[PDB]
């Protein structure tokens, strides 16, 4: 019977209605992060040094877009584990606050 | 600075024991068997650990189940009870005797080495009653002995006894010498 | 409970995966076996490399039978091992970069018809000339070990694994003893 | 009443310091962090940093007093204490040389279950579906992670099985509506109960493992994510009437052990689910089948793999520089066309993606005035200046969206 029971059933209550509970927002959707993006998105050779020289977490994008001619030629990501670990850390160590945009 | 009262008392007890002169009957311990021979003796004894509560219950349940549906040889194990060991000794039934050096009541076991020597049964002193207890599924036993070793290990037991003779009985045959504890 | 199935060797070529067993314990490997291990580049513990069974190669298997285990990995197991584990000694020469760039495959081989790791997977699964070049260039995989030694539960797990290995595997020590073969898929799953 | 202290109420009691909370809980930081992760507790920013504390300006993390107080009564603390006692007893048994006793003690142990944590953290199924984004994002990455000393192979196998279950259910349900490909991997989106859940599938290349990351936190998160995914899968299968857990296909497991295995059974309403209907595809060796097979299966098509042995197919996928045979009966397609078809939701002409041709870019589917500002207040002036500075970046992005796009085309 391991996990062979519907603990949700016909549940309709909500927990986010609590005044001091912050909803579990999801990360924003992707936009033009393709493996084969428009050539205009390519970072210039001189801007690579500036991009790499910045400190961590002060960066809109944690990767350098590149032009790939085919899907099969796309190399495996070298920072997937670090990004997911940082996301997991922020999920519980990041101070959640309620703000009006 | 200050330290716990019990810690101070036990620390001072060690100094008192070291500095105090002890009679020849005392200090017969701590002249223990060497590390190698003691390790070999423990290895040999481990092969004859007595059946524990769980194993005995499992065997009895298996026998009951077999009987419910429808001639093993004599069990072999080490004898460790102090009363039982003392009853076996002086009857010329024990082959090897192990004595702990850290028995809380010293007088409880002062006579056992001398009694074994008088009876001629081989005996040895090993460091730590906890080690003896661990191999018999008990917290402490303070003593351990073998009475019926299997034929496969009879030669091993005889060789161990012969080695222990020279290692302990002959090296420490002068343990009755000048009173111990004479340390500045 | 396990059963043994004796089978006579045949001329049919076969693909086998060899894993280092690290035994017998207190044995310095002889030169006759050191040479074989160096040729198979399996000196390091837990290392595994692919080789093709043949009439000329089978006699040398007994030379290192106790030291390693053999078996026929399934296509799924080979694909998983290649796509999840793989390294190349590549120019930065001291680096052990992982197989994360299909372009590297094209550059190194080029004319062999191999342009991605998936091509290497098929070449290993389906024997061919490219296999000889790929195997040496493959830099066999350092398979992940067992419970890894220490820990309260880890010690009991290691004892249970060692007793199971000793029961399911044995060193007959006889010259005429048939080569022992096991389902390497389960071992890889345990190690992967 | 008597003279009350300067600061002993208000923020001084609503929030409790991390160290103070740990001391009050009498729980190790590791266990406290595990409980926090299970409950999802997080630090909160007080309205006044120096008022919550006794005037201290030193850095601190402020937790919610009510949350910590409620957490103190959870059974998980008792289970953790029982596990610690069992560990000490097992260590004693191992040190006593009684392996059999240790085996018996271990074989009779049972682990805690987080089923009741899910029913209180996510009282309703929609909330669980909404929060499953992170769980899927972590489980998919962990599925491809090779076994290491930090994580036993059993956990990786369980995560891979969970991911396979999710993929099989999605393909059978055909709820996929949008797809995308990125350097970090391939993004997949499904309209699960209208919640447009999105997850990222990383490339199947050997995942490099930097030892810097602490796997202990990752494993703790993965346990909860796996339990949540198991419960969600069971609920979805029960709702759809499909058998659960589905039985693995041993015969198919021998070949490639891919998404084709793990068949499911009971007991085309959308353009995405109707595309590629009745079509049969052949995937070349060099194309990733693990990525293309799922899309075709969800679309209701059929795929013949090159490894089927390791024609009638109307479509073929190959990325080779030069095709060898070029049989007229097979339509040769680049995976970019397949991705674009799902992104648009319609059968874009295949003549635009013949092998060897250029690959089109792939995009995701998702003083007159200054005069009057002299007299603005300090707050309003600062707000206006900050708004203008922020809009400067938007203007720069808008300009760059065309500047390079037009400059490069000329060359």
């Amino acid at each position: 019977e391991n996990y062979q029971y519907d603990l949700w059933g016909d549940s309709t209550e909500t927990n986010d209605h609590v005044m001091h509970l912050r909803a579990p927002k999801l990360p924003p959707p992707t936009n033009e992060e393709s493996y084969n993006p428009p050539e205009e998105y390519l970072l210039s050779p001189e801007e690579k040094e500036a991009w790499e020289n910045t400190e961590y977490s002060e960066r809109e994008r944690n990767f350098i877009p590149q032009k790939y001619s085919a899907l099969r030629k796309v190399p495996g990501y070298g920072e997937s584990i670090r990004e997911r670990f940082e996301r997991s850390l922020d999920l519980y160590l990041a101070p959640r606050v309620r703000k009006n945009k | 600075v200050k330290w716990p009262e019990y810690v101070r008392v036990q620390r001072q007890k060690k100094i008192l024991s070291i500095r105090l002169k002890v009679p020849p009957t005392i200090a017969q311990f701590q002249y223990t068997l060497d590390r190698n021979t003691a390790a070999e003796t423990f290895k040999l004894f481990n092969k004859y650990r007595p059946e524990t509560a769980a194993e005995k219950k499992e065997r009895l349940t298996k026998e009951a189940a077999a009987v419910a549906e429808g001639a093993s040889p004599k069990p072999y194990a080490v004898k460790y009870g102090l009363n039982h060991v003392v009853a076996l000794i002086e009857n010329k039934k024990a082959k090897l005797v192990l004595i702990a050096n850290d028995v809380d009541p010293i007088e409880l076991v002062v006579f056992l080495p001398a009694l074994c020597k008088k009876m001629g049964v081989p005996y040895a002193i090993v460091k730590g009653k906890a080690r003896l207890g661990t191999l018999v599924n008990q917290k402490t036993s303070a003593v351990a002995a073998l009475t019926e070793v299997r034929a496969e290990d009879e030669a091993a037991l005889a060789k161990l006894v012969s080695t222990i003779d020279a290692n302990f009985a002959d090296k420490y045959d002068e343990v009755k010498k000048h009173w111990g504890g004479g340390i500045l | 409970g396990l059963i043994r199935e004796k089978t006579t060797y045949d001329g049919k070529p076969a693909l086998l995966f060899i894993v280092r067993v690290r035994g017998p314990l207190a044995v310095n490997i002889p030169n006759k076996a050191f040479k074989i291990l160096s040729l198979l580049r399996l000196v390091e513990t837990n290392t595994g490399v692919f080789v093709k069974l043949t009439k000329n190669v089978y006699p040398l298997l007994k030379v290192i039978a106790p030291y390693v285990v053999i078996g026929k990995p399934s296509l799924s197991s080979i694909r998983s091992l290649i796509q999840k584990r793989g390294r190349i000694i590549y120019k930065g020469e001291p680096h052990e970069i992982v197989l994360n760039d299909n372009n590297i495959v094209e550059e190194q081989l080029g004319d062999h018809g191999i342009i991605c790791v998936e091509d290497i997977i098929h070449e290993i699964a389906t024997m061919g000339e490219s296999f000889s070049v790929c195997n040496f260039f493959l830099q066999p995989f350092k398979l992940n070990r067992e419970v890894s030694g220490f820990g309260s539960l880890n010690r009991l797990r290691k004892i249970k694994q060692r007793e199971a290995e000793s029961r399911t595997r044995q060193f007959s020590n006889a010259a005429t003893a048939p080569v022992i073969e096991v389902d390497i898929d389960s071992l890889l799953a345990k190690l992967n | 009443m008597r003279i009350k202290k300067k600061n002993t109420r208000g923020n001084a009691r609503n929030f409790i310091t991390r160290s103070q909370a740990v001391r009050k809980l009498q729980v190790s930081l590791a266990d406290f962090r595990r409980l926090c992760i299970f409950k999802g507790i997080y630090p909160r920013e007080p309205r006044n940093k120096k008022k919550a504390n006794k005037g201290s300006t030193a850095p601190t993390t402020f937790y919610y007093a009510k949350d910590i107080q409620y957490l103190m009564h959870e059974p998980v603390l008792a289970k953790f204490r029982e596990h610690k006692t069992f560990a000490r007893k097992l260590t004693r048994a191992l040190g006593r040389g009684e392996v059999s006793s240790a085996k018996r003690l271990e074989e009779n142990r049972d682990s805690y279950t987080l089923d009741h944590i899910i029913k209180e953290r996510y009282p309703s199924f929609p909330d669980a579906i909404r929060d499953i984004d992170d769980a899927l994002n972590m489980l998919f990455l962990f599925s491809n992670l090779p076994s290491t000393n930090q994580v036993s192979s059993k956990i990786i196998n369980d995560a891979q099985k969970i991911c396979n279950q999710w993929l099989a259910y999605v393909a059978k349900e055909r709820l996929v509506r949008k797809v995308f490909v990125s350097i970090k991997g391939v993004y997949y989106q499904a309209n699960i109960k209208g919640e447009e859940v999105r997850w990222l599938v990383p490339f199947k290349f050997p995942e490099n493992i930097p030892s810097d990351v602490d796997f202990r936190i990752m494993l703790t998160f993965l346990e909860f994510y796996s339990t949540l995914l198991h419960f969600v899968l069971y609920k979805l299968y029960t709702d759809s009437g499909l058998i659960y857990p589905p039985k693995l296909d041993l015969k198919k497991d021998k070949i490639i052990s891919g998404l084709s295995s793990y068949i499911l059974e009971s007991r085309y309403d959308s353009p995405v689910a109707s595309l590629f209907s009745a079509f049969v595809f052949y995937v070349s060796r060099e194309v990733p089948i693990d990525i293309l097979e799922f899309l075709i299966l969800s679309c209701g098509g059929n795929v013949i793999s090159e490894a089927a042995m390791d024609s009638k197919v109307t479509h073929q996928i190959v990325d080779r520089p030069v095709l060898k045979n070029k049989v007229a009966g097979r339509t040769y397609i680049q995976p970019q066309w397949i991705f674009d078809c799902i992104n648009k939701g319609e059968l874009v002409p295949a003549n635009k993606y013949l092998p060897g041709e250029a690959l089109p870019p792939h995009l995701s589917p998702w003083e007159e005035k200054k005069l009057k500002m002299i007299m603005m207040s300090n707050k309003q002036k600062k707000l206006y200046k900050k708004m203008k500075y922020s809009n400067a970046k938007k203007e720069e992005q808008a300009e760059n969206l065309k500047k390079k796009k037009k400059q490069i085309a000329k060359q």
